[PDB]
DNA sequence: CTTCCCACCTGCGCCACGCGAGG
DNA sequence: CCTCGCGTGGCGCAGGTGGGAAG
DNA sequence: TTCTTCCCACCTGCGCCA
DNA sequence: TGGCGCAGGTGGGAAGAA
DNA sequence: GGCGCAGGTGGGAAGA
DNA sequence: TCTTCCCACCTGCGCC
DNA sequence: CTTCCCACCTGCGCC
DNA sequence: GGCGCAGGTGGGAAG
C-alpha cells in the first residue's frame, strides 16, 4: 500500500546531507530544501507515485524527482521495467528520476550495478540516478535510514594515403631508422654522439644557450623517437664525413664531395647532401670563401644556418634546416605505415621488414621491395587512390573514349602530352574539390611548377604496378592490374 | 585436344536453383540409401514398351545405365523437380482439339520472373509440334507419345527435335560436370562441405536468389571455377594488343572520329578465342555445323561475368576492349569459401 | 502453441522481409548497401539472461559483415504499460552486444491511439540511441501461412552499432551437459538424421498417433493439440519440428506408444524397444518398462486388480501416477519427453552441431557421414569423432585440468592424504576416502572456483555420487584408468590419450 | 641401434645466451663474409708456437679444422664472447703474487645473477692453478703462458686439466649438436625461420633471459626436442610400476608410515634409466670412468624439466615419482615453435 | 549382505507473460 | 483504466534408483 | 512502320573411349 | 556397338536506324 | 616556435 | 641546338 | 657431518 | 685424429 513513501523520504534526507549527487561539482548550491509528495492525477500517463522536490539556496530554483521502487516480489524483470518507467518521467517534464532497487536479488547479485551499466554505455543520459537498498526493518518507524546507498548520481583535410617524398623516404632510411629503433631500446644508455669543435662553435655563435646536439638536429624533446632521430641523423645522413663543409687543399676552397651511408633507390651509389650541383649549400660557401666575401668562421655559421635568397631565388637551407625536412616526412610516412607505435618502437610489420632486409640481399632486394610495395598498396592505401582514379577515367572515359584526344597528322586521334597533363589536372581537381580526400594548398608563385600526382605516380610506376609508358589513349593511367592483385594478398 | 581449364557451366541448364535442388537430392537420399523409386505413368510406359522392348522406363526416360548414388540422385531430380508429372503431359485435348499444357518445371528461372519451361517454352517446340500434327491428323495418340519421348527427326533439313531421353541426357551430363568441377560433389556423389555451406546458405536466407548465394555462387565461380584465371588471360591477352596500337579496330565509321563498332568487337573476341584455343591451349574447339547461325566466341562465360558485375554491362570502349570490374573481382577474391 | 511465442516468428519473419524489401530501414542513406539477405532465428540458450523474442541476422554485399536485430514483440494483452518495458529490454539487449534492437508494438491501443509516435518521441529525446527500431503492426489474420504479411510498416528506423561473454548471473557449468542413458550417442546420430532430412524439403505434413491416444489426450487435456501435448512443445520452429518429428518415430515408436497386451485376458508388458541403440551396442533401448516399479508394469498391475479401467489407464500412460506420499510421482510419455528434448537438444547446442536457428553445422555434417559411412554411431570412428568434441569443444578437457590441478595441490603438501589403516600399518585407498575426496573437489569447484553450479538435494535414500556422468564418459572413451581410484594420484588421467584427442582439428 | 631420441644440452654449456648471441653473430656475418679474422694477443700466438710448430694461431686455439660459414661464425663467436681478450688474460696481479684476474665473459646466466666464467671461480681450476704454480716457481711466464693453452698433466689423484683448446672442442661440439638436433640451423649454418624468431623474440621482449624467450625456449624443447617423448616414456613407466603397488620402494617412517626417501628415488630412478637402455633402445649409456663421484642418473634432462617448469621443483613424491605438471606441458605443447 | 556402476527415471529454479485486485 | 501482485508455461539443466556384478 | 542485330532462356549432338 | 563429357545452335524480346 | 606534410629545381635522356 | 619529362636533391606554410 | 643441485669441467668411441 | 656426445666435480644451501 504505502511503502515507497518511506524509501522516498529516506532519499530526501539524505540529497540534502550529500548534495553531491544531486548536483554536479561545479554548481553544487550551499544549502537546498528537499520535500516529498505525490504527482498529481493530470501529470502524465505514468503514475508517478512519488516524486522528491528539491530547491537549491535561491529563491527561483525549483526541480522534481520521480522516484521508482521495485520490490523484490517483482524479480529481476523489474529491472528493465524501472529502466523504462523512468525515460517516461523525463518525457513527462520531470527534471529528473531514480531508481531504487534492492541491493542483491536471489539469482541477480549485483542489480545496481548491471542498471548503471545498462545506463552508462547504452542510454547516455545522465539525468536518472541509482539507488540500491539493504532489506528494510519493518519494525522501526525509518526502515531505510542506512539502507539506501548510491550508486550511480544524476546531473541535475587529409590526403587519405600514406605521405611520401621522392628522396627522403627510401626503403634504406626506413630500415636504418628502424634498426636504430630496435638497438636503443635493447641499450637505453647508449651514449649521445658528439659533434665538431668547429660545427660547436658555429652553433654557438649562431645561437647562444642551445644545446650543440638538439640544434643541428632540429628537435625540442627527450622522448624515445627524439633519440632514436638524432642518433640516425647523426650516424647515417649526417655522418662526420658528410658535415665537412669545404676541402683546403692547395689554398682553394673546394667541396669534399662526401655522401651518407644510405643507399639510393636506384642501387647506383649512395645518397647526398648539400653537394652534387652547380648550386649546393656546400659549394656556395666555397665559391663565396675563395672569393673572399665570407671568413671561415662565417663559412662555419652559413652552413649551418643557411644562405638567404639574396633576392629572386629560394632562400638557401643548412643543416638546421634540412633536418626539419628530412626528420618529419620519415617520422610521418611510419606512423602512417604503423610500423611504429606512438611511443615510437617498431611494431610486428617493422620487425618484419627489418627482419626480410636483415635475413635477405638489404632494403634493396626482391624480397624488401616486395614487402615494401605490399605494404604500400595495403596499409599505405594507395589502392584507395588507385580505385578512385580507376573509377573516375572509366566514369570519364565511357561517355567519350577520345575525351582529351587532339588531331593528328592525318587527323587520326592522339593522346599528346597537354592531353596527359589536363587529364591529370580533372581528377586532382575531382579528388580534391569533389571527393575531399586529398588537402591541398596553393602558392609559391615561381618560375618552375611540379607535377599533379608526382611521388604516387612516381612510386607506382617504379614498383610496377602502373604501365613504364605513362599515358594511354583509351584508360588514359595505364593500371597493371595483375600486379595489384599479386599485391593485395600478400598478407603482412 | 587440351581440356577448357575453367567451369564448364550453361545458360539455362547450371543455373543456380537447379544446382540447390540437386544437392538437397543427394543431401536427403543420403539419409534415405532406400528410397524405392520415383513413379511413371501407363501411357509413359507402354511409349517406352513399344519403343525400346525389355529396357526400364525410369532408366530409359532419365537416359541413365548402372545404379549408383549419383545415377540414383539424377533419377530422384529429373523425375521430381524438372520433368514434373505436370510437365510429363504432352497435350490438353479440350472440346476436340489438342494444345500444349503449358506446365513448368519447379526450377526457377535465375532472374525471379517465373518458373522455367521445358520443351513447350515457344512456338515450334516439340508440345506445339505434337499438338499440330495431332489436330492434322498426321498421327495417332500412340504416335505422339511415341515422339513425346523419342523426338521427331527433321522433316527437310533443318534440325531433328529431342525428346526426354535426349534432353534428360544433356542436362545430366551438363549439370554433374559442372558440379563436379566447383568440388561441390565428392567422387562418390555425396555433397561435400561447400556444397552444404550452399544448402545453408539457400535454406537459411532466402532460396537460391537471394544476395548470400549470387556472392557465394560468383565467389565460387571465381575462385573453384577459375573464371579469374579466365579474366586475367583476357586482360592480359587485351592490354596487349590496345599498347601496341590503342586504334586496333576503329573502323572508321564518322568522318573523322573512329567508332567502336560491333563488327570490330566479334573480330577481337575471334582474335582472343585463337589466341587462346592454338597458342596458349587452354581452350577445347570442336568444329562447327553448316548452320544458319552460330554461338559467339564466348557466349556463355561472358554473360555470366556480366551478370554477376565482373564485367560491365556496356561490353564495349574503343580502348579498352572488354571492360573488366577489378574492383568486384578483388572483393570476390577474399569470401575464403 | 503459445498465442504469443506463435507470433514472434511470424512477426520476425515478416520484419527480415521488410529490411530486404527496403535496405534503408536499418543503414543509413549515406552507407546504404545495394541490397542484403535477412533471415530469423533465435538467441541461443545459454546466453545472457535477457531473453529476447527473436533476432533477424542480415547479411550484406560484403558477405561477412552479419549483424542481429534482437526483436521485443508486444500484445495489446498486456496493456500499455508494456511499452515501458519494451523500451528497458531493448536497452537491456544492447547492453547484451546487439547491432540493433527492434520494437514490434501494436499500432491500436484502448487508451491513445498513437503508441509508435510516443514510443519515438521518448526514444528520440530522452534515449539517444540510433539503433532502436520501432514497429507499428495491424491485428494479425492467423489463419494464412503469412499472418504478418503487409501489416507491419517501420515508424522509426535503426542505424547499427560482440562480447557477449560474461552473462553475470551467477556460477554456470562450463563444461557440456551430458546424460548417461538419455544423451547419448545414436540419439545424436539420428536426431541430426532427422534435422537434415526436414531441412531439405521441409513441411512434412505430420506425424500421428494412436485413436485412444487422441482421446485420452482431449479427456486429461481439453482443446490441446495431441501431437504438442505428447511431445510437450509449444512452437513451430525449426528445431521444434525436428524433436517432434524425432520422438515419435525413433523413440516413442507406436511400438513403443503400447502400453500393455490383453493375452489370456490378463493385462502384461509388450516388451517392445525404442530405435535408438545403446552405447553398450548389446541391445536396443527401453521406455518406460523393463523394471519392475516402471510405468507400463504399474498400469498393467493397477488394470489386473480392478482399480482402473481401460480409460484411465490410458490417461495413466501420458499423464503419470501421482504417488501417495510413499515414493516419487511416476512420470508419463508427455514429462519423459520434455526431461529427453531438454537433455538432448542443450548437448547438441552446446557442443556447437546445430545452428542457432536450427540447421546443423559443418561438424554436425561430418559427425553424420562417419556414421553413415563406417556404419553406425557404434563405429570406432564415430567414437574417436565424439571423444575428440567432447574433449575439444565441450570443456572436458578444462574439467580434467581443474581436478589435476586441484587434487596435486591437495596431494603436494600431504601424500596419504585421505587413506585408513589396512591390513597392518599399510595405509590403504578405500571407497570412503575416495568419496570424501571427489566431495571436496566438487565443494573447491563450486564455492570458490564458481566454476560448477549446485541447487539442492531431493532428500531421498540416494545420493547421486558427485561426478556421475562426466567420470562415466571419461572412463569409457578411455581419458580415465579403468581402476576408479589410486593412492599417489587419485583419478588416474591418461594424459597420452587426452593429447591425442586434443589435437584432431574436427 | 643406441642412440638418444632427445636433443643433446649441457647445463652450464648450451644456455640461452650461447645461442641467441651465436645466432646473431652467424646473421650478422652472413651479411659480410668479407670481416676481418679476430686478433688474438702477442704471446698468444707465441706460446701456439712453442705447442705447435705449424698451426694457425686461430685453428688451433679453436679446436677448428678446414673452412666453412660453421666455422668462421664459431670462431667469431668464441673469440667474441667466450674467449674474450679480456678472459684469455691469465694472471693479472703482478705486484707481489700472481693472482686470478677474476674476468667475466659476456654471456650472461641463466639464473641472470651474474655473467658467465671459465678457468676460474674455485680452488681447482685452470688460472689457479697456473697462478700457484708461477708464485712457487714451478714453472715460467713463457711456461705459464704455454700451459694455459695446453693444459697441465695429472699431476694428481686420476684427472688431468683442461686448457683453452681442449676446452673450445668440447663446448664447440655441445653448442653445435645442441643447435642442428634443434633444428635451428641449416645444414650450412645459416639460421632457419625458428632461429630468426627466436632472435627476433630475444632482441625485442629484453634478452634471453625474458619471460618471452624462456617460453619459446620450452616450447621448442618439448616439441622440436623429442622431450615430450621422454616425459610421456618416464609418466607411463611410472604409472605402470605403481599401480602394482601405490607404495612401491618407500621404508618405514618414524611412525611406521612409508615414506619416499632419497635412496628409493634413486633405486627407481636407475630402474627407469635400465628400462629406457636396455629395454626401450631409447638412451645411449657408456663407461662411467670409475671415479670416486658420479654424475645422477638424469642430470640435465630432469634440470631442464624442473626449472623450465614442466617439473615440479620437490623432485620426488610418494606414489607418482616425478610429479609431471601436465597443465604447463599441454599449453606448451600447443605453440607454433 | 553390502556397495558401485550404468541405464533408466524425476523434477527444482527462474524468467517472462498474462489475468486480475486496488486505486 | 494504470500498476503491480500473483499465478503459471516452458525451459534449462541438475538430481534419484533398480538390477547386475563383485567382494 | 519495318528491317537488322545482340542476348539469354531454351535447344541439339559431336567425338572419343571400352 | 553405346554411354560419357562436354561442345555448338535458334527464337522471341528490346534496342537502334532507315 | 615546433610540427604535420605541402611545394620546388639541377641535370641526364630523349628527342623536336 | 632547343624542348620537355622524370627523378634525386631541396624549401617553407598554415596552425596552438 | 652428510647429501643434492647446478654451474663449471673432462674425456670416450669411432670411423 | 676430428667429430658427436657422453661422463665427472667443487661450493652453496638445507637438513
Ligand atoms: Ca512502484
Ligand atoms: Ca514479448
Amino acid at each position: 500500500n504505502a511503502e515507497a513513501d518511506f524509501a522516498a523520504s529516506e532519499v530526501a534526507r539524505m540529497l540534502v546531507a550529500d548534495p553531491g549527487l544531486c548536483y554536479d561539482a561545479a554548481s553544487l548550491p550551499a544549502s537546498i530544501s528537499a520535500s516529498a509528495s505525490y504527482e498529481p492525477s493530470a501529470a502524465g500517463w505514468p503514475k508517478a507515485d512519488g516524486l522528491v522536490s528539491v530547491l537549491e539556496g535561491g529563491t527561483s530554483t525549483q526541480r522534481a524527482i520521480a522516484l521508482e521502487y521495485k520490490r523484490p516480489q517483482e524479480g529481476i524483470h523489474g529491472l528493465l521495467t524501472a529502466i523504462g518507467q523512468a525515460h517516461g518521467y523525463l518525457h513527462k517534464g520531470y527534471s529528473g528520476a531514480a531508481i531504487v532497487i534492492p541491493g542483491r536479488y536471489s539469482s541477480h547479485p549485483t542489480p545496481a550495478e548491471y542498471v548503471r551499466d545498462v545506463l552508462n554505455a547504452i542510454s547516455g543520459s545522465r539525468a536518472i540516478a541509482v539507488f540500491s537498498y539493504s532489506p528494510p526493518d519493518t519494525t522501526s518507524p525509518t526502515p531505510f535510514a542506512g539502507r539506501i546507498q548510491c550508486v550511480r548520481p544524476l546531473v541535475f583535410p587529409k590526403t587519405q594515403w600514406v605521405h611520401m617524398r621522392e628522396g627522403s623516404t627510401t626503403r634504406d632510411a626506413f630500415f636504418r631508422f628502424l634498426q636504430v629503433a630496435k638497438r636503443l631500446s635493447a641499450d637505453p644508455t647508449a651514449p649521445r654522439p658528439t659533434l665538431r669543435s668547429e660545427l660547436v662553435a658555429a652553433i654557438g655563435r649562431l645561437a647562444p644557450g642551445r644545446d650543440p646536439i638538439e640544434y643541428i638536429t632540429n628537435t625540442a624533446d627527450n622522448k624515445f623517437l627524439t633519440k632514436v632521430w638524432q642518433f640516425f641523423w647523426l650516424e647515417w645522413l649526417a655522418t662526420p664525413a658528410v658535415l665537412t663543409p669545404w676541402k683546403l687543399e692547395a689554398g682553394v676552397y673546394s667541396a669534399p664531395g662526401a655522401r651518407t651511408r644510405i643507399l639510393r633507390e636506384d642501387g647506383t651509389d649512395f645518397s647526398q647532401l648539400w653537394e652534387g650541383r652547380v648550386n649546393s649549400l656546400k659549394e656556395t660557401i666555397a665559391g663565396m670563401l675563395n672569393r673572399g666575401e665570407i671568413s671561415e668562421a662565417q663559412g662555419w655559421e652559413a652552413f649551418v644556418g643557411g644562405i638567404s635568397a639574396t633576392g629572386g631565388g629560394q632562400d638557401k637551407q643548412g643543416v638546421r634546416a634540412r633536418a626539419h625536412s628530412y626528420r618529419e616526412d620519415i617520422d610521418s610516412a611510419l606512423a602512417q605505415l604503423r610500423w611504429i607505435e606512438d611511443d615510437g618502437l617498431p611494431t610486428d610489420q617493422g620487425y618484419r621488414f627489418m627482419t626480410i632486409c636483415e635475413r635477405y640481399g638489404g632494403a634493396n632486394s626482391r624480397a624488401a621491395i616486395d614487402y615494401m610495395g605490399a605494404t604500400l598498396i595495403q596499409t599505405g592505401r594507395y589502392a584507395s587512390f588507385l580505385h578512385y582514379i580507376n573509377r573516375l577515367s572509366e566514369r570519364k572515359f565511357a561517355e567519350n573514349p577520345l575525351a582529351y584526344t587532339k588531331p593528328g597528322p592525318g587527323g587520326m586521334p592522339v593522346f599528346t602530352e597537354e592531353s596527359y597533363w589536363e587529364y591529370l589536372q580533372d581528377l586532382e581537381t575531382k579528388l580534391t574539390d569533389e571527393l575531399r580526400v586529398m588537402r591541398k594548398v596553393s602558392g609559391r608563385a615561381r618560375p618552375r611548377v611540379r607535377t599533379t600526382f608526382q611521388v604516387e605516380l612516381t612510386l607506382l610506376r617504379n614498383y610496377g604496378f602502373v604501365s613504364s609508358t605513362r599515358h594511354r589513349l583509351g584508360v588514359g593511367i595505364p593500371i597493371d592490374w595483375e600486379q595489384v592483385v599479386q599485391a593485395l594478398n600478400v598478407d603482412l | 585436344g587440351p581440356k577448357t581449364q575453367w567451369v564448364h557451366m550453361r545458360e539455362g541448364s547450371t543455373t543456380r536453383d537447379a544446382f540447390f535442388r540437386f544437392l538437397q537430392v543427394a543431401k536427403r537420399l543420403s539419409a534415405d540409401p532406400t528410397a524405392p523409386r520415383p513413379t511413371l505413368r501407363s501411357e509413359l510406359v507402354a511409349a517406352i514398351g513399344r519403343l525400346a522392348p525389355g529396357r526400364d522406363p525410369i532408366e530409359y526416360i532419365t537416359n541413365t545405365a548402372d545404379n549408383k548414388f549419383l545415377t540414383k540422385v539424377w533419377q530422384f531430380f529429373w523425375l521430381e523437380w524438372l520433368a514434373t508429372p505436370a510437365v510429363l503431359t504432352p497435350w490438353k485435348l479440350e472440346a476436340g482439339v489438342y494444345s500444349a499444357p503449358g506446365a513448368r518445371t519447379r526450377i526457377l528461372r535465375e532472374d525471379g520472373t517465373d518458373f522455367s519451361q521445358l520443351w513447350e517454352g515457344r512456338v515450334n517446340s516439340l508440345k506445339e509440334t505434337i499438338a499440330g500434327m495431332l489436330n492434322r491428323g498426321e498421327i495417332s495418340e500412340a504416335q505422339g507419345w511415341e515422339a513425346f519421348v523419342g523426338g521427331i527427326s527433321a522433316t527437310g533439313g533443318g534440325q531433328d527435335k529431342q525428346g526426354v531421353r535426349a534432353r534428360a541426357h544433356s542436362y545430366r551430363e551438363d549439370i554433374d560436370s559442372a558440379l563436379a568441377q566447383l568440388r561441390w560433389i565428392e567422387d562418390d556423389g555425396l555433397p561435400t562441405d561447400q556444397g552444404y555451406r550452399f544448402m545453408t546458405i539457400c535454406e537459411r536466407y532466402g532460396g537460391a536468389n537471394s544476395r548470400a548465394a549470387i556472392d557465394y555462387m560468383g565467389a565460387t565461380l571465381i575462385q573453384t571455377g577459375r573464371y579469374a584465371s579466365f579474366l586475367h588471360y583476357i586482360n592480359r591477352l587485351s592490354e596487349r594488343k590496345f599498347a601496341e596500337n590503342p586504334l586496333a579496330y576503329t573502323k572508321p565509321g564518322p568522318g573523322g572520329m573512329p567508332v567502336f563498332t560491333e563488327e570490330s568487337y566479334w573480330e577481337y573476341l575471334q582474335d582472343l578465342e585463337t589466341k587462346l584455343t592454338d597458342e596458349l591451349r587452354v581452350m577445347r574447339k570442336v568444329s562447327g555445323r553448316a548452320r544458319p547461325r552460330v554461338r559467339t566466341t564466348f557466349q556463355v562465360e561472358l554473360t555470366l561475368l556480366r551478370n554477376y558485375g565482373f564485367v560491365s554491362s556496356t561490353r564495349h570502349r574503343l580502348g579498352v576492349g572488354i571492360p573488366i570490374d577489378w574492383e568486384q573481382v578483388v572483393q570476390a577474391l577474399n569470401v575464403d569459401l
